[PDB]
């Protein structure tokens, strides 16, 4: 119900894909288009043949690795992910009966180019950001509620170690994992912060309300007690927590909840919505001219660039 | 090495400020008066094209020597309260 | 862009077709050339630079009118109009230097040929004083066209992409008009007469 | 420092002089409105309005509320870039 | 070289109090070696406060009309009034300021922030309407929320 | 090299034919009224040739779909490039031996102007997030996580680089020694129980790469069900 | 909790929201806006296909964003200078405020190269600077012009690296002074080398390529089966705004 | 007119396509169909200019002879000629 809801042509309403052709002219144009598509793809393939061995590499869409399975192992218990039945094609081809996919809460945000695989649990309101690697393949990965794993951070677990201990990675609630941080087979308690570019190694414990500083390397089997800040390579004691930094940790968690909302809103739009929005952006820039001849008769809706009402 | 700016900063900046504390006139008066001068009196030069060249060259040099430049122009009469 | 091309062509064609006067325009030639050159030397805003350089060019066209020989007038006007079509549709600022070297009359580009037939026909009928003034103002014009080259050629290149479609929408016309470096082969011949 | 610290001071004394509830000889270049001169808030507002009338300014409620002394008023006028 | 202090940003910080044309005082932080017009732009002041430096080869520099107290008059950089830079300042005073000029009037790009400016109070002066081209002008009224900092380029053309 | 001249001419001619064909196909799509070509999907390539330089991958090697290899890259037998890892040989070539693993989101490359080629030996573990620029790595070496190995550095056979270390440019690390630190320095010798885990490390990665390659095949068949 | 619907988005509310686990192919854009914050970039930029540039980001001249790098301008602004290189999987972020009180935007000057896996957040990097690999430059810090940071170095918040020097370590200390030829030529050489590599990548890119043919084949199969849904997105956005306004009006009174 | 005007027009078309690529940030060989269309247009434009050369010479000799300027037959071949110089 803008003003012309029953008179707009179908090409204007559906810019991503026009409906079926009816008349002679439109069908002739459609046939010419199919001929052009055939000849163009043929010339593309012939050019790839003339080009050489580099032409054998083709353009293919990539799999969705944000929600990806791993092998169900008999020695590995599944405590973070969920065991789902295998697809029938996989079963009849290469002998798969059960795979392990992650347990993802409905309010969590995962980046479209992140890699979250297998035995991983993602809590409510939590977030995994662009380029992050969460590979739960030989043990479990747990991420608590309102926790963020930031850009290009690596999370991994161990089944076989130097000292023969299988260790999962558990991340508590309201935890911020910094940019390009390395989290490997260790425990992060509630309301902690790991600095950007820092490394926490196997079997180290970060107790609640502590901060690992930027660039720090936490050696294996090290316990960082509550209300302390550690820094350096290898990390030693630096300071006690300030009164303000403890509230800063919660501020950081709330800020990434608010940010993950906006990023999930932008990411989860379909192709048809994105193409309609590009056509709307084009119409809005055409309407930004104050000398546009429609400005003296029609008033346009700001968010959709449709005619809302007659101006005069 | 860089050369030193000559003078004092306060005195130089007062020299830079001088005679510009005034609202600038619109250009319509200058343009209209130029068009009136050309459309009314440029026919006085019709016979001048046949005059001897020494006269024309000395007249051109005289016009160049008595020309006053429009940019950065100022009069003392702009800031006095009586003639 | 509209004001610097079409009405000058229309009015000069009326002048070529149906106008005779028993007078001269020499003082307006002197005024246009000296005022345009000195004004474009002295004005730091680029719009005023191009306005005063336009006054200088119309003084050259008036020198072509005054000595008769409308063939040089038409050649210089055509080259100027093509340069104007390049000037006001530029998005890459490196081609602003080509307009500069072709409006300064530098030799291999087409502006040289447009100025040089005007100079040749003026010397043919012995219009010595107006020609000397034109040569002095041509020597002055080079300084601010070099200022243009300093501003837009010896600088890092930045050209913003389009976001709301219409991607660099007049690259066809500007790239076509930059090929005024290939027109000089036809300009040297007896072409415009 | 936008204006001098003498002429503003005597102008402040000149407008402080014509107040009926003030003493024309007790006024000092560095005094207080409350302990020394004995003024409540409305008298302070009236004096600040007189100073605003003399120097041609506009002093907001918080800035005039911070002014509690002759020296404070002189320093506020001197620090003001729009003084006359 | 020994146990001397690590360099901090706080060692190079300069604080200037700026009073805008509505009388509202603002705290403006800058760094040593940065001009005043740059610190004013990065603080977030509106684009109607700024205008091109009207010299040749420097119109990409933004500049503002500031009122400077008498104590800091000698810390503005010196300009020869006979040089071309002097004629640039004369053009700016002739065309942009006009009859808003006072004895404290300067231009903010000619103030290079150092330790001697620490605690200096300046005020923004008013300017007349002006135009450089169609994409950079000022109609005369400071009614716009657009910051100068948010402009991606300063365009001479 | 005139062979490269003929390859250059053929690659440029084939590229021009490909551009012309794709443009004509887009004109055909516009005539049909279908605008699927305008979709801003991810155009990431797991294998990225640089003109006529194609990566040489063994049939038993595996590159994860979020990983990438570019230019002149050689992967040996049962060698793995994991998730998010970037191995770049478009400037100078990269040579990886057999049974060596480049773990998740690791950077191995030779892109500096004066860098030599990267040579990684046999049974090499390159940890998570390690950056390798123009180095040579011998056989049976663990590169620790988030470590940096600089140009012309020589990591000889049997040495261990600890996590977060930085080996300087042109630094030779001897055999059977553990080095650590950001100005990296010798800490101790490799112990025997340590060396047992060092020997047993790359085979696990080989079998893990096999399992992950099978799962990625399942994902590709699931994807192929949609359009075929 | 925060809702994932925005009725005051510039192009309106999202009609159809797709869960990430229901995606059968990767749809990650490399350049995209966040509500009203649109990235700005030149015609000759190189953005790698697996790099992410989002939000309020300004890119100038001959700058390049290499493979897997992130430039996220969601809390503040980020500016990348002329011929500045962001190498493989480096992260540039920005905070809302800094302890120094200055502008919190991350400003990167011209001819600045940032080596792999380095992180810049709310810092100021002046022209002609080499940031080493695995290095972190924290909030409010300043790196001055013609200076070099060694790999695996930490610059703590509100700290300064003086001009003309090489610094390195955790925390960063003085190493040595750069030579005059290093300041004159070598920094520009590194930036120019990485720009040349980016140009080599830019020449060979076929955009948009042909990966859309499979997705279009699937959509054609859906139109064949009669299961392709045609959605009037403009009208649905309009009707959703009208319903939102009615729901807001029917609760205040 | 000039014999090599079409080849000059083709070089003009190639330079046109290269400049249209350089303005939009593309390498010189990109979009070769733009080069081909530019080459065709440049060829026909410069051939038309070479035809106008002969046309202008013919107009000059015709007008000059009608006004009374009698040109000898050794010099009339400099004008009334489709010379492919
Ligand atoms: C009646 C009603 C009254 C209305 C009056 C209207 C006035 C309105 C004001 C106005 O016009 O604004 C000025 C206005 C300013 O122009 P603009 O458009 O703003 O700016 C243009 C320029 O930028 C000009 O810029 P600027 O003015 O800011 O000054 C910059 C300066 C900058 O100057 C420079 O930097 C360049 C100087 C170069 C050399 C410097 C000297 C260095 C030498 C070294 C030292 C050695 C010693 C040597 C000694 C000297 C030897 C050379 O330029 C000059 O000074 C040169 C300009 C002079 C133009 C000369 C052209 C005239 C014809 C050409 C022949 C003569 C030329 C001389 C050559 C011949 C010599 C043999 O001038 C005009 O428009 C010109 C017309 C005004 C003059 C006549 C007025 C008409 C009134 C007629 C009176 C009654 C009728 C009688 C006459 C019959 C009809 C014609
Ligand atoms: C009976 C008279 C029939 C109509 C004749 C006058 C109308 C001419 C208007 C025209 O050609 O419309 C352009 C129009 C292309 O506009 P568009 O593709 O919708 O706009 C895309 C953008 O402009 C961006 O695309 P673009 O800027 O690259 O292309 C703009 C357009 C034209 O762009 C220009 O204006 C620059 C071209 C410079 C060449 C000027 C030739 C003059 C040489 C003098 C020799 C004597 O491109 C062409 O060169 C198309 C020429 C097609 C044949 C013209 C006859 O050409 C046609 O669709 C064909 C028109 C031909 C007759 C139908
Ligand atoms: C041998 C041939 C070239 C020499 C060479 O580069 O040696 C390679 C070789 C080393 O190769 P490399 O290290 O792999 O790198 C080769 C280049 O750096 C790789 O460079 P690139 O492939 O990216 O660039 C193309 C390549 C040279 O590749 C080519 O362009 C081959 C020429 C034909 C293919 C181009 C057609 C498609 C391009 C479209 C552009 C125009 C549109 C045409 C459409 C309308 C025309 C009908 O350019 C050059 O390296 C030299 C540029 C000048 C050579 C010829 C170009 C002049 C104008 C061409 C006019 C085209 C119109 C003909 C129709 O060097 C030697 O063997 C040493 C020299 C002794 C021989
Ligand atoms: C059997 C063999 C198969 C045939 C292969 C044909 C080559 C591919 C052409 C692709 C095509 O048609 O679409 C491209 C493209 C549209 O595809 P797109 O990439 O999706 O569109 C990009 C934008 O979205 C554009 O959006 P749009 O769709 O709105 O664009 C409309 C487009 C028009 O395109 C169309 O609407 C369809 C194109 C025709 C389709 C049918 C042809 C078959 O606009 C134009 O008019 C482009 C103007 C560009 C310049 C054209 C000529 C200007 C002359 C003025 C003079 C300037 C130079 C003078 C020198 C100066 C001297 C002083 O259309 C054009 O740019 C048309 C340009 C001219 C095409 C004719 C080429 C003939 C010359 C021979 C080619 C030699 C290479 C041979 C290749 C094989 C061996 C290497
Ligand atoms: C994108 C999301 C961002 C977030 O929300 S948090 C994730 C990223 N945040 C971070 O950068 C966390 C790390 N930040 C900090 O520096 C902090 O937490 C760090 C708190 C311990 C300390 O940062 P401060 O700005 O508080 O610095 P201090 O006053 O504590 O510094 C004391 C001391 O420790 C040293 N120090 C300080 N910071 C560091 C570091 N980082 N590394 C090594 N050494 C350090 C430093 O040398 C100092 O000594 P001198 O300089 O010799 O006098
Ligand atoms: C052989 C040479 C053929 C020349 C190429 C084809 C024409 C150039 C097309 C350029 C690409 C632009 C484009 O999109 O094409 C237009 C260009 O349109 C034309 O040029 C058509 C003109 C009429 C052609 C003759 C029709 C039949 C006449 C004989 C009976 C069609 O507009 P649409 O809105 O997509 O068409 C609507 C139809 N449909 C619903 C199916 C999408
Ligand atoms: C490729 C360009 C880029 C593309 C964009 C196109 C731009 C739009 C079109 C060009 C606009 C500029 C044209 C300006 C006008 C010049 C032509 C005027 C006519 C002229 O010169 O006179 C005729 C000579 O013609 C001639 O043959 C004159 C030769 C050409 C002159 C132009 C030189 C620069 C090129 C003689 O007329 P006559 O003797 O027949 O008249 C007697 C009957 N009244
Ligand atoms: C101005 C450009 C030239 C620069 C140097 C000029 C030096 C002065 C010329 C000296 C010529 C020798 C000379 O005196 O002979 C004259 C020959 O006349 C002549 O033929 C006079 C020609 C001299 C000028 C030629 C230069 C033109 C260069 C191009 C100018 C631009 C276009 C034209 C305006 C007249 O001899 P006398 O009177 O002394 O004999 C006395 C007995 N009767
Ligand atoms: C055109 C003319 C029209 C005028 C009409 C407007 C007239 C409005 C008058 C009515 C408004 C009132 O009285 S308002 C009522 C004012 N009285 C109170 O509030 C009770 C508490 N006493 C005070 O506040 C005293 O002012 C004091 C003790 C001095 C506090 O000392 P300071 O001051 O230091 O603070």
């Amino acid at each position: 119900m803008s003003l012309f809801k029953s008179s707009l042509p179908a090409g204007f309403l559906f810019p991503y894909r026009h409906p079926k052709a009816k008349g002679l002219v439109e069908g002739t144009l459609y046939g010419l288009g199919s001929l052009f598509r055939g000849v163009g793809a043929a010339l593309d393939e012939l050019g790839s043949m003339v080009q050489g061995p580099q032409g054998s590499v083709k353009d293919h869409v990539q799999p969705n690795l944000a929600f990806a399975p791993v092998h169900r192992k008999p020695d590995v218990p599944v405590n973070a992910g969920q065991v789902v039945p295998a697809p029938p094609a996989a079963a009849r081809t290469l002998k798969i009966k059960e795979v392990v996919v992650p347990n993802k809460h409905s309010t969590a945000f995962v980046a479209a180019n992140a890699n979250v695989l297998g035995n991983v649990k993602l809590g409510a309101g939590s977030s995994v950001w662009y380029g992050a690697v969460l590979r739960g393949d030989v043990n479990g990965i747990e991420v608590g509620a309102n926790s963020n794993i930031q850009d290009n951070a690596i999370v991994h677990v161990s089944k076989y170690s130097m000292d023969g201990t299988a260790r999962p990675t558990v991340i508590g609630n309201n935890v911020t994992i910094g940019h390009a941080a390395t989290v490997h087979a260790c425990t992060i308690e509630d309301n902690c912060l790991v600095g950007m570019g820092a490394t926490v190694l196997d079997g180290a414990t970060v107790k609640s309300g502590s901060i690992v500083a930027a660039g720090a390397v936490v050696p294996p089997n090290t316990t960082i007690p509550s209300g302390q800040v550690w820094a350096g390579s290898p990390a030693k004691f630096l300071r006690h927590l300030e009164p303000e930094e403890a509230s800063f940790i919660g501020k950081s968690a709330s800020c990434y909840a608010e940010l993950s909302a906006i990023h999930k809103f932008e990411q989860s739009k379909t192709f048809e919505e994105q193409y309609t929005e590009s056509c709307i952006i084009k119409d809005r820039a055409a309407l930004a001219d104050p000398s546009n001849s429609v400005h003296q008769m029609w008033e346009y809706d700001s968010q959709t660039a449709l005619v809302a009402r007659a101006k005069r | 090495y860089k050369p030193e700016v000559p003078g004092n900063t306060v005195d130089n900046w007062t020299e830079l400020r001088a005679s510009w504390n005034k609202e600038r006139a619109s250009s319509l008066g200058t343009n209209y008066y130029l068009n009136v001068a050309v459309m009314g009196f440029a026919y006085w030069l019709n016979e001048a094209y046949y005059f001897p060249p020494r006269t024309l060259y000395v007249g051109a040099l005289v016009f160049f020597a008595l020309y006053v430049r429009k940019a950065y122009f100022s009069t003392p009469y702009a800031f006095k309260h009586e003639y | 862009l509209y004001l610097s091309t079409a009405p000058k062509l229309s009015l000069f064609t009326f002048w070529a077709s149906s106008w005779h006067h028993d007078f001269s325009v020499g003082v307006f030639i002197l005024f246009s050339m000296f005022i345009g050159s000195i004004g474009a030397y002295g004005q730091p805003a680029l719009r005023s630079l191009f306005a005063y350089s336009t006054i200088n060019e119309i003084g050259l066209l008036l020198l072509a009118v005054e000595t008769a020989g409308f063939h040089t007038l038409y050649q210089h006007l055509g080259i100027y109009i093509i340069t104007q079509l390049l000037l006001w549709n530029l998005t890459d600022k490196r081609l602003f230097a080509l307009c500069a070297v072709s409006l300064a009359g530098l030799p291999p580009f087409a502006g040289f040929f447009g100025k040089a037939w005007i100079f040749w026909h003026a010397m043919s009928v012995q219009a010595f004083s107006l020609l000397a003034a034109a040569l002095f103002c041509t020597l002055l014009s080079l300084v601010y066209y070099l200022r243009v080259i300093r501003l837009f050629w010896t600088a890092p290149v930045h050209t913003a992409a389009s976001f709301t479609g219409a991607p660099n929408q007049t690259t066809l016309t500007s790239a076509c008009a930059v090929a005024l470096a290939f027109a000089p082969v036809m300009l040297v011949k007896p072409f415009v007469i | 420092g936008f204006l001098d610290k003498d002429s503003v001071t005597e102008r402040v004394l000149h407008v402080t002089k014509h107040f009926e509830k003030i003493d024309a000889s007790k006024v000092s270049p560095a005094a207080s409105f409350e302990k020394d001169l004995g003024l409540d808030s409305l008298d302070v507002v009236e004096l600040v309005m007189a100073l605003e009338e003399e120097f041609g300014l506009e002093i907001p409620d918080a800035e005039a509320d911070k002014i509690a002394s002759v020296g404070d008023a002189i320093n506020y006028i001197c620090s003001n870039p729009m003084a006359k | 070289h020994g146990p001397a202090q690590t360099p901090t940003v706080f060692d190079k910080l300069v604080e200037v109090t700026v009073v805008d044309m509505n009388g509202i005082r603002h705290r403006v932080r800058g760094l040593q070696g940065q001009s005043l017009a740059q610190a004013l732009v990065e603080y977030g002041f509106p684009d109607t406060y700024f205008f091109p430096n009207m010299g040749f080869y420097t119109q990409h520099i933004v500049d503002a009309h500031v009122f400077v107290p008498k104590e800091f008059w000698g810390k503005v950089q010196n300009v020869d009034p006979e040089s071309d830079d002097g004629l640039a300042v004369k053009r700016m005073f002739r065309d942009i300021v006009q009859d808003y000029q006072r004895d404290t009037s300067f231009f903010a790009s000619y103030i290079t922030l150092g330790a001697e400016h620490n605690g200096m109070t300046v005020g923004i002066g008013p300017i007349k309407p002006w135009i450089l081209h169609s994409e950079w002008a000022f109609a005369g009224v400071h009614d716009s929320r657009n910051k100068q900092f948010d402009k991606p380029t300063v365009e001479i053309w | 090299n005139p062979i490269n001249g003929l390859k250059t001419i053929l690659h440029r001619v084939g590229f021009a034919m490909r551009e012309s064909g794709q443009a004509l196909e887009r004109v055909g799509c516009r005539l049909q009224g279908v605008y699927s070509f305008e979709e801003k999907l991810n155009r990431h390539a797991t294998v990225l040739p640089m003109r006529h330089n194609v990566p040489s991958l063994d049939k038993t090697s595996w590159v994860a779909p979020s990983g990438m290899v570019s230019g002149s890259v050689t992967l040996g037998e049962n060698s793995s490039v994991w998730y998010g890892a970037i191995v770049r040989g478009d400037f100078q070539p990269v040579v990886v031996g057999s049974n060596s693993n480049i773990q998740d989101a690791a950077y191995v490359g030779a892109t500096s102007e004066f860098s030599g080629p990267v040579t990684i030996g046999d049974n090499v573990s390159v940890g998570h997030g390690a950056v390798l620029k123009g180095c040579t790595v011998g056989d049976n070496v663990l590169i620790g996580m988030n470590s940096i190995i600089s140009e012309h550095a020589e990591i000889q056979s049997g040495a261990v680089i600890a996590a977060g270390s930085y080996v300087e440019e042109g630094t030779t690390v001897p055999s059977g020694e553990v080095w650590a630190g950001s100005p990296a320095k010798k800490l101790r010798d490799v112990r025997a129980g340590e060396a047992e885990y060092l020997k047993s490390l790359p085979g696990r990665y080989t079998e893990l790469a096999g399992e992950h390659k099978g799962i990625m095949k399942v994902l590709k068949m699931k994807q192929a069900e949609y359009f075929a | 909790g925060v809702s994932s619907q925005f009725f005051d988005a510039p192009n309106g509310p999202s009609v159809k929201q797709v869960l990430i686990e229901d995606e059968w192919y990767n749809r990650q854009r490399s350049i995209f806006p966040l509500l009203d914050k649109e990235p700005y970039y030149p015609v000759d930029v190189f953005v790698a296909p697996n790099a992410v540039v989002c939000g309020d980001v300004d890119i100038y001249g001959g700058a390049s964003v290499f493979f897997g790098a992130v430039l996220r301008g969601d809390l503040n602004k980020i500016r990348l200078g002329n011929r500045s290189a962001i190498l493989d999987r480096a992260v540039v972020h920005a905070a809302r405020a800094v302890p120094t009180g200055l502008n919190a935007a991350t400003l990167i000057g011209e001819k600045v190269t940032v080596e792999p896996y380095a992180v810049l957040r709310s810092c100021r990097v002046e022209p002609k600077v080499i940031i080493g690999a695995r290095s972190v430059v924290c909030e409010g810090a300043v790196v001055e012009s013609e200076s070099i940071l060694a790999p695996n170095s930490v610059v703590p918040p509100a700290r300064r690296i003086p001009s003309g020097e090489l610094w390195g370590g955790s925390p960063a200390k003085f190493i040595r002074k750069l030579t005059d030829h290093e300041r004159d030529r070598v920094l520009d050489d590194v930036s120019t080398h990485y720009h040349n590599l980016a140009t080599m990548f830019r020449r060979e890119a076929l955009e948009p390529g042909t990966a859309w043919r499979d997705v279009e084949a699937w959509r054609q199969k859906l139109v064949d089966q009669g299961e392709y849904e045609w959605i009037n997105f403009r009208e649905q956005k309009y009707l959703m705004r009208l319903q939102h306004e009615a729901e807001a009006l029917e609760k205040l009174t | 007119g000039w014999a090599y005007s079409g080849e000059w027009g083709m070089l003009a078309g190639f330079c046109f396509g290269t400049l249209k690529n350089v303005q939009e940030g593309k390498a010189w060989f990109r979009r070769p169909y733009i080069h081909g269309a530019g080459m065709i247009a440049g060829y026909y434009l410069f051939k038309a200019a070479a035809d106008w050369e002969d046309e202008a010479l013919k107009r000059i000799i015709t007008r000059y002879e009608r006004k009374g300027y009698a040109i000898p037959e050794d010099r009339k071949e400099l004008f009334a000629a489709n010379q492919y110089k």
